[PDB]
Formats: C-alpha cells, structure tokens, sequence
C-alpha cells in the first residue's frame, strides 16, 4: 500500500479534496467515454 | 480518453462476484477516486451486458450531493472501469450494524438526503426500487450517498412490472403483482427510517410467506422508545396505497426531519 492511501496522508488528502472541489464537470465531464455498445467489443 | 496507466492503485475497497472497487489517484490532478473493475468475460457469460449498461447509463447521467457520482469509465482488452466517487466514510450498512440503531439526529439527516436524491431522480422518471442501508455509502461529512443501482429503470410513460429489491422492503403493490411506479421508492424510504431508529425492518418475520403478510397488511407495531415524530414520518410513507404516502418533498419539510435533521451541504466547485 503507497503511502498517500492509508494514515494521515490519505485523511489530509480527503479533507483537501472536500474543501477544495476541482470542476469534475469539465476535469472529467468533457472527456469522451467508450460508448456503451462498445464495452463488449475491441479496445 | 483514460487507460489504467491514467491512475495509481492504491488498495482494494471490496469485492464483487463480477470484480473488485479500488482505492485509486488520477495521476494529472493527483484526484482521488475508487475503481470499479469488472471483467467482460464473466459478464458475458453471466448474460448481464444489458444490465450493466443500463446501471452506467443511469448513473453516469446523475448529478446530486448525495448520489454516488460515477465520473467516466473506460475499457480495455479484459476490463470494463468505472470512475467513481470515492465515499471516505463507508458503507452505512457497517455503521447501523456497530451502533445498532441511530439516534433520531443522524436518522433524521439521513432521511433528507434520501428525500433529496430521490426526488432528483423522480424528476428525471429514475425509479431507485431497492432503498436499503446496504446499497447507501457515507461521505467525508458522513453525507447519505446513493451508491447502487442495481435495480433501478427510467420509466418515462408506462407503469412497471418488475418483482424486485430486497424482502424486507418491498412494498405491498410487488406482493400483491400490480402495477407498480415511483411511489415505490416511498414505502422503501419509510422502512429504511424504521430500520435507522429501531435497527430492525418493520416486518422481521422467520419466513418469506408472514413477511410478506405483515406487509400487505401493513402491520407496523412500533418500539415504545420511538418518538411521536418518527412514528408519524413513518406511519405516513408506509401506507398500503401508493397515492396515499407522503411526498419526498413533504417528507423534506416534515417536522420531525425540520427539527432533527443537521444535513450540510457539500462544498462545490
Ligand atoms: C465507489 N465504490 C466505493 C466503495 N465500494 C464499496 C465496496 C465494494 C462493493 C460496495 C461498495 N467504497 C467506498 N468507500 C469506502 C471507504 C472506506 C472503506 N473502508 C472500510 C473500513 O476500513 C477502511 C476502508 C470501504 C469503502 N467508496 C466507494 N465509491
């Protein structure tokens, strides 16, 4: 286990991450997904 | 689009008979995340490609603070990913089990989110049909966080059919084989406000038969510790005939939830 997931680092992290939200919306919101026929077929 | 080279793995949070959910960090805005990753071999012969897709096509279009927020997902040539909001606190299910029952303050909270999410998805014809503490996660603020889906459908026009969710919480219209529609999600949220306070559901029976009489003939005997509040919350969502159950935003605005609740919205962008 890497350290920045276990004790009072991954607590601190969590906090800072509640306190200071990123835009998920475009961070991850406008980048393409798979479509969902695709899942099942080549990568 | 994203690969798993995108994110650092750092520790397993369960596991599934269709995969596992990791602890992981999307290495460009060191965000951290969970992991779900199921493999497309055992789906396929598991016959549930549909069915996955219709659980990601509902709750990637879903956006509330006390939803399960499902970010992207990807594929490779073994695995299908889903990035999903990481729920600090856990399962609410382990929380009920170590406490044994909730005080009337963290019920309460609960309960508003709950009527919150659900009329979010209500808006949108989403009907969750399987409330229960095993399928509800806690945030860092320990926020009520709709995780799965398992059971749910978008029913824009017609009324549904299907037989689902859990024993304990089915309403009598499944029973009974009608028709069903949203008001469903009603009568669950009134068993789970009754499982929260007493830390048992309404109609605990030995065998699936008396259970399912006591829930056709809704025979709610509550615990002389409940409150006159709780009692009336719950006396008014469990109520035999759908139209007749309280509203999720009358369930926001009753007075016991207005007097107990200590719900905090979370922090947005
Ligand atoms: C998406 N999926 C998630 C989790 N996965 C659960 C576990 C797999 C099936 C049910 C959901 N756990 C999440 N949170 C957890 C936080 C702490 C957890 N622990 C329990 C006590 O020990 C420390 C870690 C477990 C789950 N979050 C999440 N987002």
């Amino acid at each position: 286990i890497p350290a920045w997931a276990s004790g009072n680092l991954l607590t601190q992290a969590i906090r800072q991450q509640y306190y200071k939200p990123i835009d998920v919306d475009r961070m991850y919101g406008t980048i393409d997904s798979p479509k969902l026929e695709e899942l099942f077929n080549k990568s | 689009k994203f690969t798993i080279d995108d994110f650092d793995i750092g520790r397993p949070l369960g596991k599934g008979k269709f995969g596992n959910v990791y602890l992981a960090r999307e290495k460009q805005n060191k965000f951290i995340m969970a992991l779900k990753v199921l493999f497309k071999s055992q789906l396929e012969k598991e016959g549930v490609e549909h069915q996955l897709r219709r659980e990601i096509e509902i709750q990637s279009h879903l956006r509330h603070p006390n939803i399960l927020r499902m970010y992207n997902y990807f594929h490779d040539r073994k695995r299908i990913y889903l990035m999903l909001e990481f729920a600090p606190r856990g399962e609410l299910y382990k929380e009920l089990q170590k406490h044994g029952r909730f005080d009337e303050q963290r019920s309460a909270t609960f309960m508003e989110e709950l009527a919150d999410a659900l009329h979010y998805c209500h808006e949108r014809k989403v009907i969750h049909r399987d409330i229960k503490p095993e399928n509800l996660l806690m945030g860092y603020k320990g926020e009520l966080k709709i995780a799965d889906f398992g059971w749910s459908v978008h029913a824009p026009s017609l009324r549904r059919r299907t037989m689902c969710g859990t024993l304990d919480y089915l309403p009598p219209e499944m029973i009974e084989g009608k028709t069903h529609d949203e008001k469903v999600d009603l009568w669950c949220a009134g068993v789970l406000c009754y499982e929260f306070l007493v830390g048992m559901p309404p109609f605990d029976s030995p065998s699936h038969t008396e259970t399912h009489r006591r829930i056709v003939n809704v025979d709610l005997k509550f615990p002389p510790f409940l409150s006159d509040g709780s009692k009336d919350l719950i006396s008014k969502l469990l109520r035999y005939h759908p139209p007749q159950r309280l509203p999720l935003k009358g369930v926001m605005e009753h007075p016991w939830v207005k007097a107990n609740s200590r719900r905090v919205l979370p922090p947005v962008y």
